[PDB]
């Protein structure tokens, strides 16, 4: 799609060609350690609901009002997850009551 | 192996229900750009069953699978048996017409 | 013939127990390199006192 | 008189204050040192037949990433961890700069191997809970079941 | 004076430390012995038949597959554990080697 | 083929460890700025007290 | 009866496209014949070793 | 040593706090897995009671590297770079190699 998309352009008529990217996303992952979890004693999905509900806005309920509806989510302040060394000291509070990141 | 180090079956099953998916955690805006998290957490490895976290000790010895279990790959519970030429039993395989056509 | 498994705790022996309490009172001298969780042999120095 | 800490450490314990009288069994202070700092690791019962002829490890701390060496001498505990079935390991390591403080969470690495053993993979072995054995292959091909000794498995 | 470990053993505890005093009443070290270490297995109680005099033991530890131990002796301990619901079976190990570590 | 990560802690060596128990009885006059946590050195002062 | 007797499927691992079952259970020793079963060894909530 | 502490107490925001000294614990608590740093804290006016939450920012200076809004680093896991502009205002992209961010 790369050489067929810049030899588009050199033809007497096209104006923009472009062609969308497969693979071209950005990701940050999170490659849990199970040996470091089960440390402080955390299974995959305790240490993963800090990834969805801390540093995501996962969304935990709706509120009702009338015919309406309404998100509720819960989320650490921006700060906390501003960038990916944030996450690296995204403060964890184990089962176990102990602080980690 | 279960008594000796005090673990229960309901245990197990709990804690290996919680040791095998995957969980995202919304994006994050770098160079005013998408970026995905992606919590890793799946099964893929015979030590990451062995590597089941069960329990675990203020001191941070963790007790896993591996400590109550061998983790073996086998063949389930066969409903279907093919035979062949009186000589050998093999995977198969029968196509379906919707039928009237 | 019957057939059947068990599990068992390897526990120290219980008829070799020895419990060290000094004699009379005094004072602590010296205490020779050791914690509990070491392995030491007949005549092994604990520690010193005067009484 | 004045009563002064008899070596250098860290007080884990001080039992009496100002206005107070003091007795015989009384403890003005617990005095502990840290500089030749101790480390113990939890190894698994299962491998003891193997670490009693251990070689060296490779000790690492999380709070601290430079301060990762290599340990060619400790000493085995006789008594394992009846909770958690684990051998006990203990190694003294050279701590000037205060950096390993007690409390601290560490990594002992061991990668060895065992001496020459008869070896078949794993999917080859049929055990029940007492029946273990293998399906051999003869000369002309035909299938034959044999009662083995498992010594232990690994990766 | 000197007080000296008076039998091959592993300490279990360790009251007294430097600077201190002492007392008829304190514990400045316990031994515990292992040579013929102890081995004691649990048996459910409902099963208790299961046990008689011309019984055949053989033991084994995960920890040590390459060694065959010998037993010195066995016997059923006359109470069985109100914890555990299990009768106590405890038999004497030959070790001399002290590849069976006690735990 | 080994290769397995073992847990490990840092903890006070109980080879250097101490005690400090006054000799005989009495009451104490004043006590130094010194509480459990602190990091003393052989010859800090602990407490001056009248026996 | 399901998981350690039975081989009850508890979960499925997941490799691309396609499944992979798992399933918990007592070595086949444990469940051979009925007689076995009844001494199945349970682990009661409360620590108490039992058939 | 060189770090900067500025506390805050949510009791009484209507307080400035000013720190006599600080020092970093030489034992970290075994139950919390952190370090201990103990703060000593000018309270005359007794608004600072014992048992309240205080929430301490510090600031540290770090070995001077090369400095860039961070908005400006791109990054594809593989490698980093960002966009030069040239003297005749053509954008040209670099490659960099990069130490750690914060704030």
């Amino acid at each position: 799609a790369e050489q067929i998309e810049e030899v588009a352009r050199t033809v007497p008529g096209v104006a923009s060609a472009l062609a969308e990217r497969l693979e071209g996303g950005r990701y940050i992952n999170v490659e849990i350690n199970r040996e470091k979890a089960a440390r402080y004693g955390m299974t995959v999905a305790d240490v993963q609901l800090f990834v969805t509900s801390a540093v995501g806005g996962a969304m935990v309920g709706e509120t009702v009002e009338g015919i309406a509806r309404y998100p509720i989510n819960l989320r650490y302040p921006q700060s906390w997850r501003d960038s990916p060394q944030a996450l690296r000291q995204l403060p964890i509070l184990t089962p176990m009551k102990q602080q980690i990141t | 192996r279960l008594a000796q180090y005090g673990i229960s079956l309901a245990e197990v099953k709990s804690a290996l229900d919680a040791s095998n998916q995957e969980a995202g955690g919304s994006s994050i805006e770098l160079a005013e750009a998408e970026y995905m998290v992606r919590a890793s957490g799946y099964l893929q490895t015979l030590d990451d069953f062995n590597h089941i976290v069960l329990k675990a000790s203020e001191n941070g010895v963790p007790v896993y699978l591996r400590d109550v279990a061998k983790v073996q790959i086998g063949p389930e519970m066969r409903r279907g048996i093919a035979e062949l030429n009186g000589e050998g039993e093999v995977a198969g395989g029968v196509v379906i017409l919707r039928s009237g056509k | 013939t019957f057939a059947q498994s068990f599990p068992a705790n390897v526990s120290y022996n219980e008829y070799q127990y020895a419990i060290v309490q000094a004699r009379a009172a005094g004072f602590i001298d010296k205490v020779y390199p050791l914690t509990v969780g070491d392995k030491v042999q007949k005549g092994t120095p604990l520690l010193d006192l005067t009484i | 008189f004045t009563l002064k800490a008899p070596i250098d450490g860290v007080i884990t314990a001080f039992d009496l204050r100002a206005g107070m009288n003091i007795a015989k069994d009384n403890v003005v202070a617990k005095i502990q040192g840290m500089d030749p700092v101790w480390v113990t690791a939890a190894i698994p019962e299962s491998i003891a037949w193997l670490v009693k002829d251990a070689s060296q490890f490779t000790l690492t701390v999380p709070a601290r990433p430079d301060k990762t060496l290599t340990i060619r001498k400790w000493t085995l505990l006789p008594g394992v961890d009846a909770a958690t079935r684990t051998l006990q390991l203990r190694l003294e390591v050279d701590n000037a700069d205060e950096a390993l403080k007690p409390g601290m969470n560490a990594w002992l690495q061991l990668n060895t191997a065992s001496e020459p053993m008869l070896l078949i993979p794993s999917q080859a072995l049929i055990d029940t809970g007492s029946e273990q054995r293998v399906i051999t292959v003869d000369a002309d091909g035909r299938f034959v079941p044999k009662r083995v000794a498992v010594f232990q498995a690994s990766q």
